[PDB]
């Protein structure tokens, strides 16, 4: 780097972000998968190819661990075949979903000290790292990913846990609900390939409008949202009308089929649930985060949601960044930059001679 | 405190509004005070004690008038005041007669024949 | 070293001369309001001399520090013993000084000291002619107390001359001096001649001095504001007569008379 | 102060000008004196005319 | 100067000098209803350098 | 991202001459300083006293100005507060005013003669400079003139 | 440099562009007269 | 529109430089696109002060 370097993994549930600090792009990113056959023993790009003849599964899922032996697998695959660095000449900054169990922390570090037995480490939330590429101590981020989506309060650079709330979305189901929707109107969909051509139409060929009712009046009449797409496959599908009504839990969520609240309503019943005082606080410095910039063009109506949630008699100053996905990462490469980041690092010494549990109060 | 804030104290005591409301008067008070704010003419207490006296003439009030006297001796027994002669003018200028004309009357001089 | 440095005041004694003499009535009343002008490089001068030579006195000042001092000067007080001198070579009061005036506003763009001076004195000059001006576009006579004015008025409406010898005022009741035509406003000056004609026959029967402009005219190099206001003057007096004249003695009535 | 000629060059002009008047208007008085200051305000100078525009307000009282 | 003679000729205006310093020769007594032809005659000393021959002929 | 605009207001505040590697150690220091305020009465007022401060120190009409401009200024709200706390953080006539031989419809006040004395100071200024040149090339050359040899001269030191 | 930048500026027939030209040098001759009035003190 | 807040910035520029400020035409863009993010100006007058100093030791 430019002084003593420290290494950054962001262990999401969508993708694997990985690299050393002081890169503002990941040095490596590979996506979110475990190995073991349903290669040998492989996490990669030829373990996504090979989804067949292997298992998925995620570390993460939403902030609970479903397998110890597939946490330690994610990690220890990121760790070693990921990077292949050295742990005695590398800190390693590891991260937690917001809303996570201090549990979950000590079980965390009881893998990353015990496998590859660093002198350094830390734990941070995710949230905090949004916040810090975006230089204020002070915010509301909504993340929104495809397995977890949290609108998170924070408040002096510590996001309270009492007042994130935590709402249950994945991109599986995203794409469960189209594979429904296609056999629906009429469509073969029972094989992996056709999920790998839905996926890369949703993520790219999808439009999403500014006006949800004007864009849908006028495609219903005649389909100017629809575009041809020839694949080098052979292979010809579109409509442009539909793949527009799926994405709609947002505004409406039983249109997905989800139980819990759509997201203008998540942070409109967050922010009845932040203080009065902190509330003009919070607002003063509004970020969009989340995945969900794959396809650019959703910002614009994040924004006009947003802006109709709060008064307009404040002028809203919205932090609006282009990117918003590497959010987790950047944070830990202008972080462990700073020497100020290393008094709240913890050393070997106190993970050892004071239990797991200093990790929860030093690292935050 | 420094003078700019304190024209608007003065902008706080006599409105009882706030100073984020009332900032047309506040601007208008700030072209007057400026560019004529410190003293430019000759300061004589003497001419202002004799005014007050016929103020108190005015009123036909002779023993105030005397009253003022040891008052303004005062004033320079204890001498903590930089300006004697702005506070008395002030408060000559802002009387209210609870119950004429200086065309004929001669000022202080200006310091505009003399070399400031 | 010092024949090096009379120039400056050469130019300075064939200025000082002038500005007494051109500022008597005799002499124009724009070449009053130009030596008017030659006054505040006057008051520059004087305080520089008088200054430096207060520093002198210390021996801060020298001959070399001196020539070196003045070059700017040395340009700008030139220029105007050189235009003093075209003043009065070619006599000129009045419009035609305003025409001069005009030509040396072009001869210099480059000194750039050497302009901004005239483009002052032109400014000023124009100050006493556009107040002629600003009677005449918007009344019927004149008020000119020289005949230094581009109109000149003249009577063919009399107490001895009558309607059948005059017959239309056209003929030479207003005419146009000659080199009193500032040499800009040529493409006007027709128009010009013919607006307070319009203006006083309706002063004649009514009062109207009346207009929708009413504006100071003024004058800047480049500019053409006092082209516009004098064709809208132009179009609102000609619109007034005619529709005075075919409504109260109508040539309406007197056509089909004929 | 070059014998003071900083502070003296626009008086000898409005001096002048109140000297002129004053030998101009020579045994005058009455309606035939305002038929002696309105001569001067007829001059191409504003020094001059913002002068004598003051003197006649003065007179015309 | 030279841009100054310029707009005097990309927009309204013609050439005023006895000293040349602008290419514009104009013709006297041609001004009629046919000027569209030849009248302005492009001399080369008062070309400048800082425009080809393409742009000091497109502007007449 | 905004961090790279952090990284643009780095690069602005640099002139062009490592060189572009201590362009992203002194972001640090941008970024050290910008969380040193984050760990720890409208705008038209603030503008009333640095006009009050401008009327006192004389020149009226540049006040007349300051105001007129934030007026369509207030007629983009964010960058205001920061224009009034930088205030000298960076580097250390016509004749309409003073004459009445010219003008059109000019007033009458009659002398005033205290801008007379501050017109022997607009020719003191430009003596004063003048006299800082004299004194600016007579210094430049006895710096160099007077050492040991080969204090000019890097060449000569190696 | 003195004699061409004098004989082109009574020069009313070397136009517009020769009287800029000149005005550079005049400009140009005027710090050469700084150096000499510098020079002249240490004398 | 981007005509108009064009002039805006232009007015902008100018009571900023006779107030003397050290901030020319692009740092001030930098610094309005960056207020209108929601950073707290009162921390931008710090930043900009420290970086004008640490560049004098490269120079």
């Amino acid at each position: 780097d430019d002084d003593i370097a420290a290494l950054v993994v962001d262990n999401g549930s969508g993708m694997c972000k990985a690299g050393f600090a002081g890169d503002d792009a990941p040095r490596a990113v590979f996506p979110s998968i475990v190995g073991r056959p349903r290669k040998d023993s492989y996490v990669g790009d030829e373990a996504q190819s090979k989804r067949g003849i292997l298992t998925l599964k995620y570390p993460i899922e939403h902030g609970i661990v479903t397998n110890w032996d597939d946490m330690e697998k994610i990690w220890h695959h990121t760790f070693y075949n990921e990077l292949r660095v050295a742990p005695e000449e590398h800190p390693v900054l590891l991260t937690e979903a917001p809303l996570n169990p201090k549990a979950n922390r000590e079980k965390m570090t009881q893998i990353m000290f015990e496998t590859f037995n660093t002198p350094a480490m830390y734990v941070a939330i995710q949230a905090v790292l949004s916040l810090y590429a975006s230089g204020r101590t002070t915010g509301i981020v909504m993340d929104s990913g495809d397995g977890v989506t949290h609108t998170v309060p924070i408040y002096e650079g510590y996001a309270l846990p009492h007042a994130i709330l935590r709402l249950d979305l994945a991109g599986r189901d995203l794409t469960d609900y189209l594979m429904k929707i296609l056999t629906e109107r009429g469509y073969s969909f029972t094989t992996t390939a056709e999920r790998e051509i839905v996926r890369d139409i949703k993520e790219k060929l999808c439009y999403v409008a500014l006006d949800f009712e004007q864009e849908m009046a006028t495609a219903a009449s005649s389909s100017s949202l629809e575009k041809s797409y020839e694949l080098p496959d052979g292979q010809v599908i579109t409509i442009g009308n539909e793949r527009f009504r799926c994405p709609e839990a947002l505004f409406q969520p039983s249109f997905l089929g989800m139980e819990s609240c759509g997201i203008h309503e998540t942070t409109f019943n967050s922010i009845m649930k932040c203080d009065v005082d902190i509330r003009k606080d919070l607002y003063a410095n509004t970020v969009l985060s989340g995945g969900t910039t794959m396809y650019p063009g959703i910002a614009d109506r994040m924004q006009k949601e947003i802006t109709a949630l709060a008064p307009s008699t404040m002028k809203i100053k919205i932090i609006a960044p282009p990117e918003r996905k590497y959010s987790v990462w950047i944070g830990g490469s202008i972080l462990a930059s700073l020497s100020t980041f290393q008094q709240m690092w913890i050393s070997k010494q106190e993970y050892d001679e004071s239990g797991p549990s200093i990790v929860h109060r030093k690292c935050f | 405190k420094s003078p700019n804030v304190l024209l608007q104290n003065l902008c706080c005591r006599i409105l009882g509004r706030s100073e984020a409301d009332v900032a047309q008067q506040f601007q208008y008070a700030v072209r007057v005070i400026g560019s004529n704010f410190a003293p430019t003419v000759e300061r004589d207490e003497f001419l202002v004690a004799e005014k007050i006296k016929k103020e108190l003439i005015r009123q036909r009030r002779e023993a105030d008038a005397a009253l003022f006297s040891e008052l303004h001796r005062k004033l320079h027994s204890q001498g903590v005041l930089k300006n004697k002669w702005s506070i008395l003018y002030l408060l000559l200028s802002l009387s209210e007669d609870p119950r004429s004309y200086a065309t004929l009357f001669a000022q202080a001089l200006p310091r505009d024949a003399h070399s400031t | 070293l010092v024949h090096r440095i009379l120039p400056v005041a050469a130019s300075y004694s064939a200025v000082t001369r002038f500005i007494e003499e051109k500022s008597s009535f005799e002499y124009g009343q724009v070449n009053h309001a130009l030596a008017a002008a030659m006054r505040t490089l006057v008051k520059e001068h004087l305080i520089l001399v008088s200054q430096l030579e207060q520093l002198h006195r210390q021996g801060l000042l020298s001959l070399q520090k001196l020539w070196f001092y003045i070059q700017p000067a040395m340009r700008t007080m030139d220029i105007l013993a050189s235009l003093a001198t075209s003043v009065d070579k070619g006599e000129c009061l009045g419009g035609s000084t305003l025409s001069l005036l005009h030509d040396r506003s072009f001869s210099y763009t480059g000194d750039s000291q050497a302009q901004e001076l005239c483009l002052y004195l032109t400014k000023a000059a124009s100050a006493p002619y556009f107040e002629v001006l600003e009677k005449w576009i918007y009344r019927g006579i004149i008020h000119d107390p020289y005949s230094e004015f581009m109109v000149e008025e003249h009577e063919l409406r009399k107490e001895r001359i009558q309607e059948d010898y005059n017959d239309k005022y056209w003929d030479q009741r207003y005419t146009i001096v000659q080199q009193q035509i500032p040499s800009f406003l040529q493409k006007m000056a027709d128009k010009i001649l013919s607006t307070g004609k319009y203006l006083n026959v309706v002063r004649e029967c009514g009062h109207d001095v009346t207009c929708p402009v009413a504006k100071e005219i003024i004058y800047t190099l480049k500019e053409r504001a006092y082209v516009e206001q004098i064709e809208k003057a132009f179009n609102y007096a000609s619109k007034v007569l005619l529709d005075f004249l075919m409504e109260e003695k109508e040539l309406v009535a007197h056509l089909r008379s004929i | 102060l070059r014998r003071l000629l900083v502070w003296t060059y626009d008086p000898k002009i409005r001096l002048k000008t109140l000297a002129a008047l004053v030998d101009h208007c020579q045994g005058r008085k009455g309606g035939e004196l305002a038929s002696a200051v309105h001569a001067y305000t007829k001059t191409g100078d504003p020094y001059m005319r913002s002068l004598v525009q003051h003197i006649l307000s003065l007179v015309s009282h | 100067p030279v841009l100054s003679f310029l707009y005097r000729w990309i927009y309204d205006g013609e050439l005023e000098d006895t000293y040349h310093e602008f290419f514009v020769a104009s013709d006297p007594t041609v001004k009629t209803d046919r000027l569209w032809h030849d009248k302005y005659t492009l001399r080369k000393s008062m070309i400048p350098s800082f425009m080809t021959m393409d742009q000091s002929r497109k502007v007449l | 991202s905004i961090t790279q605009l952090f990284d643009d207001l780095c690069e602005a505040l640099l002139p062009a001459a490592n060189r572009k590697r201590a362009k992203r150690s002194l972001k640090k220091v941008a970024y050290n300083a910008l969380f040193t305020n984050l760990f720890q009465l409208p705008a038209r007022n603030k503008i009333l006293m640095l006009s009050f401060d401008l009327r006192v120190g004389g020149l009226g009409p540049k006040a007349d100005r300051l105001e007129e401009l934030v007026e369509e200024l207030e007629a983009v709200g964010s960058v205001l507060d920061l224009l009034v706390q930088l205030a000298g953080s960076g580097p250390p006539r016509d004749y309409f005013l003073n004459n009445k031989h010219v003008g059109r419809n000019v007033p009458y006040s009659g002398y005033d003669c205290d801008d007379l004395s501050v017109f022997e100071m607009d020719v003191q200024s430009l003596i004063s400079r003048e006299e800082c040149l004299c004194h600016s090339m007579i210094q430049e050359t006895l710096q160099v003139m007077e050492a040991a040899p080969g204090t000019g001269l890097p060449t000569v030191g190696l | 440099i003195r004699r061409y930048t004098d004989q082109r500026s009574l020069d009313r027939s070397f136009g517009l562009v020769g009287q800029s030209f000149c005005a550079a040098l005049h400009q140009e001759l005027r710090e050469y007269y700084r150096l000499l009035s510098v020079l002249h003190s240490q004398l | 529109n981007l005509n108009a807040v064009r002039e805006t910035m232009d007015v902008l520029l100018e009571i900023s430089r006779i107030l003397n400020t050290g901030l020319d035409m692009e740092t001030l863009s930098i610094c309005v696109r960056l207020c209108e993010q929601g950073i707290n100006p009162e921390a931008l007058s710090s930043v900009i002060k420290e970086l004008r100093k640490a560049t004098e030791a490269l120079k």
